[PDB]
This record gives C-alpha cells, structure tokens and sequence, in this order.
C-alpha cells in the first residue's frame, strides 16, 4: 500500500490562532489527498479534497496545498469548534490509506 | 439529506463471524457512479479502510484482510452488509459506513459508526 | 492603417504563451510557440505591402512554417494536456512532428492540416481519460481541471477556429487578429499548471 | 540491372537499425529511422526509370523527406548518445527537428544540411563529456564505450560521409549502396545499449 | 552518501563449484561499481570495474553484471585460492562507499 | 611494477594526532590524471573511505571525518601523508594507501596496510 505520514500526532494552539498539519506519502498520490475532521461520538466531515478544493458549506479558514508526495492542510482564525482530530486520506488508488491523525488541543 | 447508519452485535467472542449492517437514505447505491465503503478505527489507533462496494456490482478489499472480509448489497432495502470472518480481539474497533461518489472519488458522508468489542 | 499592422502586431499574442510555458518548465512547447510566433509574425509582415521589404526569406518558407508551426503548436498543447509518461511522451511528440510535416508539405491549404492534429489528439486524450475513468471509477481529471483548464481552453480553441474558418469570410483585419488572441489564450489554458516530468 | 534496384534495395539497410532501436526501447529514434527508411527507399524507387511508375507522391516530397529524414536520423542518433535528462532531452530533440526543417526547406542541396546537425551535436556532446570528465576527474564514458560504440560508430559515420560526398564522384550505383549500409551501421553503433529513460 | 548492500555477509561453497554475490545501491551508481578480493595480511586486488570489465591478468571465471541500482558478481570453477573476502565499491561520486563485504568459506 | 607502502605509529593514546605516511614507486602522483586515496578497515567492520589527493593538487574527505582529516603530498619523495586529528578508540583500524588512475576512476593498486591500535 501507500503509507501516509501526518507529522504532528497532536498539536496545542490558542483560539483565534493559526495551525498547519503536514503529511508525506511514501509514493506520489497525484494530488488525490482529502482532509477529514473527526469529533468524539460523530461521523467524520470532509473539509478538503484533491489537495486544495474546499467542500461546499465549509468555513473558508481551512486550506490545503501540495503536489507530488508532500501535502499540507491549515486552519486560520481557529474557533473552539475546530478542537477535533484531523485525518488525511490517500485516494489515488482504490486501496485507500489514511494518515495516523492529528489531535488538535486548546492552549 | 444523505444519511448512513451502522448496526452490529456490539459483543462477540473470538473465532466467529462479525455481521455488520449499513442502512442509508437520500441516495440509492444502484444510482450511476455511486459507492459505499467500510472504515474502522481500532482501539487507540488511526483509521483503517476495509472494503468497497459499487453501483456496477464491483467490490474491493484491504489486502491485509482480503481473506476474511466479504461485502454484499440490498438496494430494495437501501442497505449494504459487511461479513468479517474468524474474529480476533484486534478487531476491537468502531466500524463506519461511508458513501463515495463519481465526481469526488473520496467518501463525502459517514455514518456515526458502531462500536464492536470482541473478547472472552 | 490597420490592414498591414494589426495582423502583424496580434502575432505577438503568443509571447504571453511562450512566457507562461517557460515559467511552468514546458520548454519544448515554449520552443514550438516561439518558432510559431516568429514565422506567423514575419508571414504577416512579409504580406503587408508597406513593410514587405522587411522579410529576409521568401514567402514560400514563411508561409509554410507559419502553417506548420501553427498545426504543431496545437499538437504539443494537446499532448502536454494528455500528460504521457516515457517512452510514449516523445513517441507521440515525434508522431505529430513527422505527420504534420508530410501533410503540410503535400498541401498546406488542404483539409486535415489543423483538424488532423486536433481530431487525432482529441481521440488520443479521450481514449486515455476513459481508460483512467474506468480505473478511478470516477471523473479522472478533477472537476476543477475541467472547469478551469479544459472547458475554457477548448472554448477559446473553438472560438479561434470559427473566427479563422467561418467569420474571416466577412472581414480579415480584425477577425484574423482576434483569432491570434483566441488561439494564444487557448494554448495558455490547455497547458497544465507545471511540467510534472521537469518539476 | 543494378542501376535501378541496388540503391533502392540497400535503403532496407536501416531496417536492422529500426529493429535494434525498437528492441532497446528507443521508440522515438525507431520512428525517425523507419520514416527515413521509407522516404529514402521510395525516393530511389521513384528515380529509377523501370519502377518510377510505383511512387504515389511527387518527386519534390520524396526528395525533401529523404534528405530531412537522413539529417534528423543523424541528429537523434547523436542526441541518444548525448543521453540528456528532462527537460533538455525533449528541448534538444525539438531544436534539431525545427532547425533541420527550416534549413532543408531553404536549400536541401546547400552546405550545412548534414554538417550542421553533426557539427552542432558533436559540440553539444564534447561540452557535456568534458564537463563530466572534470566532475569524474577521469575519462567519462568508460574505455569500453569508446572502443565498442563511439570509435566504431564514428568510423562507420566518417566512412558513410566520405563514400557519399567524395567517392560518389567516381561511381553512384555501388558507392551510394555502401553509404546506406555504412550509415545504418553507424546509427546501430552510436545508439546506447538500452534507453535508460524507458528501461 | 550512497549505501552499498552485499546480500550474503558470508557464503560457504565446494571447490570446483559456482558462487554469486549480489549488491543493491540505495541510489543508482551508473555501472560505476568495482569488485575487490581481500585476504588476511595482503592488500586487496581489483578483479572487475565498471560492473563487468575484468582487470588484465584476472582469471576469467570472475564475472559481474547489473545496470542502474542492482549489481552482481560471480566466481565459476571455484579454486581454493578464491577463499577470501569480496568487497563492492561504489565510485560514481568521489564520495567512495564500499559494501559490507562477503567472506567466502570452503564446504 | 607499481607499489604503495604505509607507515604509522602503531600505538597512540586518544585525543592526539595520527600521522600516517604512504610511500610509492612505479608511478609519480604529479603524472597527469594520477591520484592516491586512503581507506581503513575498522576493528571487526567493513571498509571505510577517508581521503583523496590528486595530480592537480585537488583533495576530497569523507563528510563523517572531514573536520579532523588532512591530506598532503611530496612528489620529490614519492610520498603522501594523512593527518587524523583528535584520535578516538573507534580509530582502531588497518589503514590502506591505494592508487587511482584517469582511465579507471576506481583504485587499481593497494598497499599491504598498517595496523593502528589506539587506547589507554
Ligand atoms: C470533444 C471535445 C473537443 C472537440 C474536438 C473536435 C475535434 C474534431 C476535429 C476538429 C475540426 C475543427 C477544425 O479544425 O476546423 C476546421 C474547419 O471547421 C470549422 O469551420 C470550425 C468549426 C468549429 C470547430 C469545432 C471543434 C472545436 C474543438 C476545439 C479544439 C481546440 C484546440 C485548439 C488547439 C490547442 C479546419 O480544419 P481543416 O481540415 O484544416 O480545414 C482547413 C480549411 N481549408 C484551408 C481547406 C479551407
Ligand atoms: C570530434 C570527433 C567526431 C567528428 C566530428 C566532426 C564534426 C564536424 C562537421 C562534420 C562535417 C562532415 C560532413 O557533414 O560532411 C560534409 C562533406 O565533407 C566531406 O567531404 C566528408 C569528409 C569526412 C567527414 C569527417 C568527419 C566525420 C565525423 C563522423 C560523424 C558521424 C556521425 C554520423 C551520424 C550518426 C557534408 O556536409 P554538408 O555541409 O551537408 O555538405 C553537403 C554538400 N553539398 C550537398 C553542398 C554538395
Ligand atoms: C498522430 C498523427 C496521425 C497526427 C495527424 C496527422 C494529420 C495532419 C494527417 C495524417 C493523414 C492525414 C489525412 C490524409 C489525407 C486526407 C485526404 C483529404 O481529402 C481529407 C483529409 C485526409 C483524410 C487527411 C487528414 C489529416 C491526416 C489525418
Ligand atoms: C541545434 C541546431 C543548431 C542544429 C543545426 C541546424 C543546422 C541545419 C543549421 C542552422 C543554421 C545553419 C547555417 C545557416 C547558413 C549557412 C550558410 C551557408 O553558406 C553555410 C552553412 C550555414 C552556416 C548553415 C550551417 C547549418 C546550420 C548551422
Ligand atoms: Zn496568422
Ligand atoms: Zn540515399
């Protein structure tokens, strides 16, 4: 399979602040990376797909970038509703592989 | 609106079959280019993809579990079923059912997920 | 007087295309666009009676490499969009080079001189993307790439072709000058955002 | 009668070159050699009075693409030997394609039609290998590559050129037929053992 | 640097037999691999250079092959004088790197 | 015939300088395209390249040791010298001097090597 490597396993940040999550694929995924927001007792929400495209209705602070084998995702003007676990998905092959996740915390 | 909802046994002892069910609304899986997929979060671990089932009756499985997974359909019921054979205590996970489309190939709706705990 | 200068000056519409192709590491396409810009510009300068003294080579050469360069510019724009891996990438480049050369040399004013490259490149792209859509089980080039690059690029392409091969019957000076701008914009839009084989 | 057939049949000396280039994954070179073999063979068939009825296109086309194909075959043989990485590989291919096209179309019988490509490609190879010899602090292509490929390949190349452009003054039928065999063998020897960018 | 990976660390073989030693480079070395024979209390001998070329005077049983990142070396009609340690050298860069070596033994 | 022969202290205590010497015959290092190189076999370990010195007075060092190696020449004597500063007991090795050429870039002759043992 392809191995997805989210660099911060957990990250602590202030409200109103800015956060960046980085992910490295073991093989190029041709920008077919998507980012999911997951909360205890709820199903994950799709935020961003094909590296950069925000899903409709998604607050515009969420951004994503990268092309080849290295990607990144960022939250700006961070709200207390952003305190969640963030997963990247490789979906270049139908052999789907997620990253290890990034648990966001308050400071 | 789109929904998916998972059902399961909650508790089983090892070395038998886990028969997970997914029920959905707001779409039909026989709609052109439509797909349903299974993902699990194992106990204290990151997400793991299990299986795909598609509109054209096509299927895929994770090579790590391809030997014991089996996925099946019922459009009359708006339902999909995942069978996981020969349970191990490593199968202690929350199991999610998620809907994939033709225009974005990633899943766009998840169910709330069903917790399955498996031990003696 | 517009008759002489406007088609000659609108030939510099491909200079943004050369610049953008160079910036995205599409150097082989940037050569073909620059070669085309030169021979298209000097073909119009050499035709205009008031600056026909300028041209250093004969009309037959400038006319041939205006038409050849144009048809090859259309081919390498669509082969850049097809985004092939090697050894097919250079094979498909050489196929256009050699078949456009023989066809244009046979009859530079005949049928198939532009529709041959566009039709063949469309068929190659369609076969590749339909194979990739069966592999993906989904729309292969992202809906962003369709709405931002392919849709607009083929709209400016179709506009350029119907300006040159339908509306040019009504007027030459302005319609042919708009064809240069539409075709230059078509090449800019159909070209991917970076050469993935060089960056 | 030898006069008609021997130059026409010796044109098939490039068919081993097409075969060997294909076997080593040099598909773009194999296209240029096959294109050349076709237009060289049909140029000789169309010239020979007893089978001049065969040719389906005019002498001007077959004559042009005989000369163009030959000069481009020499260019892609030496650019395959230069062994460039992308984006220069396709840029140097396109440079030969476009400059040989304009030069041959200006005057196909003029000076620089073969010596331009050979001289320019030699200068490009010499600059690359001397830079690589300063990096290596040693003879860059292994003494095996010099003694097995470059030395023999340039010996058959120099033999082909002096057969065609010196000894052909004495005789045509046999000397020109030996030029085909020497140039085909030169292309086979100058081509590397596998396309490292495709295998 | 480039890491050179001789697969058998030691190998036991019969006299008159045939032996093959394999080496993988972490990055391509463009056939600039050489093979050395080393014996206790003596300086190493160069057997083969540029993957395949035997050094003059070297018994013709020694052969080498490979191109890209994977190479191999072989001894045929093995003599008791071949019982030695065999090292590969990467010499593509002037940053030279040897393999771990292969100690040949009798059986 | 070509020869190289190494010389050294044999024994030193740590945190001082190891001054290795190489003497050669059958070639001169000022001959065009000619080179001399240093390699060591550490105690119970595979070969490690240290330094190059060349005909054009050019030099290279192993990035792992580039801070403490220094290589120098004497064509009058047909000699090369390697200085290794701040000795550690990890420098317990046999040190070899080897001759490289222009036509084959790898070394073609080695010396017999000098054993250097370094401890308190
Ligand atoms: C599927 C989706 C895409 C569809 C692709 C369609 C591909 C099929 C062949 C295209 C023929 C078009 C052509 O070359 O024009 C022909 C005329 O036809 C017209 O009148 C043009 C009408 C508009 C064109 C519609 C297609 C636009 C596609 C956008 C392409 C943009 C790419 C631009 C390049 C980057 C001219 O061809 P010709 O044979 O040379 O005739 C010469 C005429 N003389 C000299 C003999 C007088
Ligand atoms: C450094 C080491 C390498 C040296 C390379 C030398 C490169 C310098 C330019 C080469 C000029 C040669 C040439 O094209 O012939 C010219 C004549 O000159 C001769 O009479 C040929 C004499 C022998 C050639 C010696 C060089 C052989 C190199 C081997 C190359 C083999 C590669 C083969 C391709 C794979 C013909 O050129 P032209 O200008 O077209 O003249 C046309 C004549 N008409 C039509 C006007 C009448
Ligand atoms: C990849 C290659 C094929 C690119 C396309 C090359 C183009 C310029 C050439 C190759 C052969 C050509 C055809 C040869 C002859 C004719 C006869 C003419 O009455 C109609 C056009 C038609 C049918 C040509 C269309 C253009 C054509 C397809
Ligand atoms: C990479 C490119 C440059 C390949 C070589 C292209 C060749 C065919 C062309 C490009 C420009 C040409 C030159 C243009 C004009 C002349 C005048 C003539 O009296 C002598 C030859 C000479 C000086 C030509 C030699 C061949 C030449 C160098
Ligand atoms: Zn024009
Ligand atoms: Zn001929």
């Amino acid at each position: 399979d392809i191995q997805m490597t989210q660099s911060p396993s957990s990250l602590s940040a202030s409200l109103g602040g800015k956060v960046t999550i980085t992910c490295k694929a073991s093989q190029d995924i041709n920008e077919y990376i998507a980012w999911y927001q997951h909360k205890p007792g709820k199903g994950p929400r799709l935020l961003i797909h094909y590296t950069s495209t925000l899903q409709p209705g998604i607050p515009s602070r969420f951004s994503g970038s990268g092309s080849g084998r290295d990607y990144s995702f960022s939250i700006s003007n961070l709200e207390p509703e952003d305190i969640a676990t963030y997963y990247c998905l490789q979906y270049d092959n139908l052999l789907w592989t997620f990253g290890g996740g990034t648990k966001l915390e308050i400071k | 609106q789109v929904t998916l909802k998972e059902s399961g046994p909650g508790i089983l002892q090892p070395s038998q079959t886990l028969s997970l069910t997914c029920s959905f609304s707001g779409f039909s899986l026989s709609t052109s280019g439509m797909g349903v997929s299974w993902i699990r979060k194992p106990s204290g671990k990151g997400l793991e993809w299990l299986a795909h089932i598609f509109w054209d009756d096509d299927k895929r499985y994770n090579p790590s579990l391809k030997s014991r997974l089996t996925i099946s359909k019922d459009t009359s019921s708006n339902q999909v079923f995942l069978m996981i054979t020969s349970i191990d205590t490593a199968d202690t996970a929350t199991y999610y059912c998620a809907r994939r489309t033709w225009l974005l190939h990633a899943m766009d709706y998840w169910g709330q997920g069903t917790s399955v705990t498996v031990s003696s | 007087v517009a008759k002489l200068l406007l088609p000659t000056l609108s030939s510099l519409a491909f200079l943004p295309t050369v610049s953008i192709a160079t910036k995205r590491r599409f150097y082989m396409e940037a050569m073909v666009y620059l070669f085309t810009m030169f021979f298209v510009a000097f073909s119009h300068a050499c035709d205009g009676p008031g600056l026909s003294v300028l041209c250093f080579m004969r009309r037959d050469i400038l006319e041939y490499f205006s038409i050849y360069g144009t048809a090859l510019s259309m081919w390498v724009s669509l082969m850049a969009l097809a985004d092939f891996d090697e050894p097919q990438r250079s094979t498909f480049t050489m196929l256009g080079v050699l078949t456009i050369a023989v066809r244009t040399f046979h009859d530079r004013w005949g049928y198939g001189v532009y529709s041959g490259p566009i039709g063949t490149a469309t068929l190659i792209i369609a076969v590749k993307w339909l194979k990739k859509m069966k592999e993906k089980k989904g729309l292969y080039p992202d809906k962003s790439i369709y709405t931002q690059q392919i849709g607009p690029g083929l709209c400016f392409g179709a506009l350029a072709l119907m300006l040159r091969f339908f509306f040019e019957e009504w007027d030459y000076t302005y319609v042919h000058s708009f064809y240069h701008c539409a075709l230059a914009m078509s090449f800019v839009l159909l070209l991917p955002k970076v050469n993935k084989k060089a960056g």
